[PDB]
């Protein structure tokens, strides 16, 4: 399963 | 970034005259992922082919595969048409059994 | 054995054109198993392995939300690349990442990644270990101000040396059946005469899975690397995959050739002929 991307560039 | 497809047009299984298979054409090594892919009977372009899911290899380059059933003869002629910003014209292939 | 899997993700702006398309996919080893793609009508997460069919309703719900966020943090992401590479907001640009784990035979944590790039180059790499960043420039290293002020790798060192092997060995599990079945390539030799003092010998393995294989030819037990065609590995479409070695040999010195074949679903590697 996936990861939630929290972050931004 | 652009790089150009490597293209192979082939068979899912050894061909038999007159018996179902699938026509592959396996486009990769690619990028920008925008690209137009046609597989041709006797130079008319096949309705309803379909294609694998947008994804990439370890130097970000992408890979499709766009395939449909067909039954191959003696005489009938397939090819997969490429095109590509790369690409001054179209690429064909022609399907060789053989390869 | 030693397993991975892999998150992928595009996401390619078309101005103009609306929003970005956004496609990922996710395997196993070389097993497509979930895809996503925004251009759908209502999109979800779907199914493309009959082994993770079995998840219930929840897990589909989370992983499509997972994959709509990560949609919308691209597309701001996207914008934000504009800026840092002081490019115009016409033309089309594309961002990728992949991450995910390997696990060994013991099932531990062998090694994690996760990787971005833009249009094709890398931008930012999470190192082995887990801990530290790899920014390919000077854009790159404002990102990487930015995760390491919001400690980023600490939040995906937790995913992967966790959720990421666990899952996976949940996945092996119940995919068995196939997930860990070697199928041999099945291999022939064929024969194409180019003229009356020469023909091209090919040998072909297909049918095979995982996609890793060898193909060598020999000629009296010497090596014909230099001399030998080998074609790209490709997909059969069916979940294997197939690949052949050709060499151009002097026409009745074909019993001089051989091809050697290793893969890991065969019970001993393959000396194989030309058999007329």
């Amino acid at each position: 399963r996936r990861k939630w991307r929290r972050w931004h560039l | 970034i652009q790089r150009t497809p490597k293209i192979q047009v082939y068979s899912r299984h050894p061909a038999e005259n007159g018996k179902s298979n699938f026509l592959n054409c396996y486009v990769s090594g690619f990028h920008p992922s925008d690209i137009e892919v046609d597989l041709l009977k006797n130079g008319e372009r096949i309705e309803k082919v379909e294609h694998s899911d947008l994804s990439f290899s370890k130097d970000w380059s992408f890979y499709l595969l766009y395939y449909t059933e067909f039954t191959p003869t003696e005489k009938d002629e397939y090819a997969c048409r490429v095109n590509h910003v790369t690409l001054s014209q179209p690429k064909i292939v022609k399907w060789d059994r053989d390869m | 054995g030693s397993h991975s899997m892999r998150y992928f993700h595009t996401s390619v702006s078309r101005p103009g054109r609306g929003e970005p398309r956004f496609i990922t996919v996710g395997y196993v080893d070389d097993t497509l198993f979930v895809r996503f793609d925004s251009d759908a009508a209502s999109p979800r997460e779907e199914p493309r392995a009959p082994w993770i069919e079995q998840e219930g309703p929840e897990y589909w719900d989370r992983e499509t939300q997972i994959c709509k966020a990560k949609a919308q943090t691209d597309r701001e992401d996207l914008r934000t690349l504009l800026r840092y590479y002081n490019q115009s907001e016409a033309g089309s640009h594309t961002l990728q990442n992949m991450y995910g784990c390997d696990v060994g035979p013991d099932g531990r944590l062998l090694r994690g990644y996760h990787q971005d790039a833009y249009d094709g180059k890398d931008y930012i790499a999470l190192n082995e270990d887990l801990s530290s960043w790899t920014a390919a420039d000077t854009a790159a290293q404002i990102t990487q101000r930015k995760w390491e002020a919001a400690r980023v790798a600490e939040q995906l060192r937790a995913y992967l040396e966790g959720e990421c092997v666990e899952w996976l060995r949940r996945y092996l599990e119940n995919g068995k059946e196939t997930l860990q079945r070697a199928d041999p390539p099945k291999t022939h030799v064929t024969h194409h005469p180019i003229s009356d003092h020469e023909a091209t010998l090919r040998c072909w393995a297909l049918g095979f899975y995982p996609a890793e294989i060898t193909l060598t030819w020999q000629r009296d037990g010497e090596d014909q690397t230099q001399d030998t065609e080998l074609v790209e590995t490709r997909p059969a479409g069916d979940r294997t995959f197939q690949k052949w070695a050709a060499v151009v040999v002097p026409s009745g010195e074909e019993q001089r050739y051989t091809c050697h074949v290793q893969h890991e679903g065969l019970p001993k590697p393959l000396t194989l002929r030309w058999e007329p």
